[PDB]
């Protein structure tokens, strides 16, 4: 199960 | 940055035996950036039946790949994997022994 | 088996060209790969990879997606953000590469956890140990850091590795442990090849192991020799297994002096092998 919801942007 | 060169090995899943049926592998690693060009080679000839796994890499960020295709090993037949990448100047091409 | 992963591995790569960046993902327990997504595949969804992960039901499978393309726009975002921050040009390809996963310890509870991001296959930011801190590698990573250490993205991240990615991790141990609690252990043989009228090569075989971490090791009466040894990578076999070897060159005449220990998890005691065949 992936980490979500969505990696924070550089 | 970096440019990696890869590594190569090119052998059979199972010891071979000749006129029985197997699979020719040829693994490349150690390589960066990823586009990369491998094919399997019979007598020189490219074979197109061949697959590949899922992009994935090292703890050095560095990349690898499994190539493959089902193969039936022989006396006189020679097998090989050609390999091209920016870190070449010429396509890489490692002829598979048995023994290694 | 005694400690276990859950690791997932992102790649990104510009296509400055045309179009959307490449984005390969792939999720692996322990040496078993599980699932996929390739930005260039039809499906455009997260596709099963090993048969115990077949079971998991829509809903899975359409939160899995969701997560891995927003995901890809994140790097597609990432790879714009990054040429800024180097000064580069619109015109090369450029690469992202991030890893993070969990290990459950031998007691079966939370061991670690990481996360790590790579630009063009350099160190770029970490998440420490501790789960609280960050190491950025230059001052472009450094921006990063600052800007994640204020929204709390390591507080966030810490939650699901100690949480759902350890109590995922052993749901997908129990449904696939057929395979996944199966230790197999390397069949091994030594092979012989004269190098010349006064030498020969001994060559230590390991195949068809699973996991894929092994030591192979030559001794001469009875102390470890490197010297005029040679061991290859370990490499997948393509059926889930791996192989290696490990050779040394001996005075012809002398080969049972030598022999071959092998160690595995899958082998309570490690093996011996010597050239008396």
């Amino acid at each position: 199960r992936q980490w979500g919801p969505d990696p924070a942007a550089v | 940055m970096i440019q990696r060169t890869p590594k190569i090995q090119v052998y059979s899943r199972h010891p071979a035996e000749n006129g029985k049926s197997n699979f020719l592998n040829c693994y490349v690693s150690g390589f960066h950036p990823s586009d990369i060009e491998v094919d399997l080679l019979k007598n020189g000839e490219r074979i197109e039946k061949v697959e590949h796994s899922d992009l994935s890499f090292s703890k050095d960020w560095s990349f690898y790949l499994l190539y493959y295709t089902e193969f039936t090993p022989t006396e006189k037949d020679e097998y090989a994997c050609r390999v091209n990448h920016v870190t070449l100047s010429q396509p890489k091409i490692v002829k598979w022994d048995r023994d290694m | 088996m005694g400690s276990h992963s859950m690791r997932y591995f992102f790649t990104s790569v510009s296509r400055p060209g045309r179009g959307e960046p490449r984005f390969i993902a792939v999720g692996y327990v322990d040496d078993t790969q599980f699932v996929r997504f390739d930005s260039d595949a039809a499906s455009q969804r997260m596709e099963p990879r090993a048969p115990w992960i077949e079971q998991e039901g829509p809903e899975y499978w359409d939160g899995e997606t969701r997560k891995v393309k927003a995901h890809s726009q994140t790097h597609r975002v990432d790879l714009g953000t990054l040429r800024g921050y180097y000064n580069q040009s619109e015109a090369g390809s450029h690469t992202v590469q991030r890893m993070y996963g969990c290990d459950v310890g031998s007691d079966w509870r939370f061991l670690r956890g990481y996360h790590q991001y790579a630009y063009d296959g350099k160190d770029y930011i970490a998440l420490k140990e501790d789960l609280r801190s960050w190491t950025a590698a230059d001052m472009a990573a450094q921006t990063t850091k600052h800007k994640w250490e204020a929204a709390h993205v390591a507080e966030q991240l810490r939650a699901y590795l100690e949480g759902t990615c350890v109590e995922w991790l052993r749901r997908y141990l129990e449904n696939g442990k057929e395979t996944l609690q199966r230790t197999d252990a390397p069949k091994t043989h030594m092979t012989h090849h004269a190098v010349s009228d006064h030498e020969a090569t001994l060559r230590c075989w390991a195949l068809s192991f699973y996991p894929a971490e092994i030591t192979l090791t030559w001794q001469r009466d009875g102390e470890d020799q490197t010297q005029d040894t040679e061991l290859v990578e370990t490499r997948p076999a393509g059926d889930g297994t791996f192989q290696k070897w490990a050779a040394v060159v001996v005075p012809s005449g002398q080969e049972q002096r030598y022999t071959c220990h092998v160690q595995h998890e899958g082998l309570p005691k490690p093996l011996t092998l010597r050239w008396e065949p």
